[PDB]
């Protein structure tokens, strides 16, 4: 089911976030929903960290220039390929953890490209993008894609 | 879950020095990169990942075919390095994008040298 989904990916994203370290630490970690998508309505809720910081979530539209200073997260839609290309423009030399729902276009730009729908969310991760973020990801965060 | 807070200082790996740059219209590894590419290799293998697909890529100087072999070639020199470290060949999935998709400007010369990649994904 899409509900079940769409917790799912809240689970998996907070999962991720915890092998992550951000430069500058913020109070309340930003979450941008950027693009169409099927499975955001559960973080767009907003959700807590087990570390205790809270995570905001809203949508912003694929054109805002500023997406790379307005979010430390961004989780990315289904766009076309001019529209993707936007996007990354724009993160570019920002720190930003970048998690996209579909998981078919992680040659280039996301640095986790999710698969849902399966029995269990998977993911498949691109190290050079993740080399590029400007965030620190560990690589035992990797097996959160297995088992 | 949540068991990344539980993490401290060691084997942060997937930082700005882990990419896998090449010089101009080399396909080729030198002394800096492979020893780079071993501690990845060896990263990945401690967390008990097997397999990964490399994929090539060019900055956008000359035609298109040269770069797409380029290419090639560049994600055969990262394969032998993973295979060195003890991944299972059959494993190893080699691409070859050519100057299709690149991460930064050709327009310059930082750019194109941010380019001349190879990619190392972790597939599901």
């Amino acid at each position: 089911s899409i509900e079940q989904r769409s917790n799912a990916v809240s689970q998996v994203l907070l999962g991720i976030f915890s092998y992550v370290r951000w430069p500058k630490e913020p109070a309340v970690l930003q979450l941008c929903v950027v693009g169409p998508t099927e499975y955001a309505d559960g973080l767009l809720r907003g959700m807590v960290q087990a570390n205790g910081r809270r995570v905001h979530a809203e949508r912003r539209a694929v054109d805002n220039p500023d997406l790379g200073t307005l979010c430390n997260v961004i989780y990315l839609g289904v766009v076309d390929e001019r529209e993707r290309q936007q996007v990354f423009r724009s993160l570019a030399g920002h720190p930003v953890l970048s998690i996209s729902e579909r998981g078919t276009e992680c040659s280039v730009g996301s640095m986790f490209c999710l698969n849902v729908g399966g029995p269990r969310i998977t993911f498949e991760a691109n190290l050079d993008s993740i080399a590029r973020s400007g965030v620190r990801v560990h690589p035992s965060v990797l097996k959160l894609a297995r088992r | 879950q949540e068991q990344g807070f539980e993490l401290r200082d060691e084997g942060w790996e997937f930082g700005m020095s882990s990419k896998v740059l090449f010089g101009n219209n080399l396909d080729r590894l030198n002394p800096d990169s492979r020893n780079t590419l071993t501690k990845i290799a060896r990263a990945l293998l401690a967390v008990d990942i097997d397999k990964v697909r490399l994929e090539g890529h060019t900055d956008n100087y000359g035609d298109e075919g040269y770069n797409q072999k380029l290419s090639e070639r560049r994600a055969e020199s990262v394969a032998a390095v993973f295979r060195e470290a003890g991944m299972p060949a059959a494993n190893i999935e080699v691409r070859g994008l050519g100057m299709s998709k690149p991460v930064a400007d050709n327009k310059t010369r930082a750019g194109r040298s941010e380019n001349r990649r190879v990619a190392i994904i972790v597939p599901a």
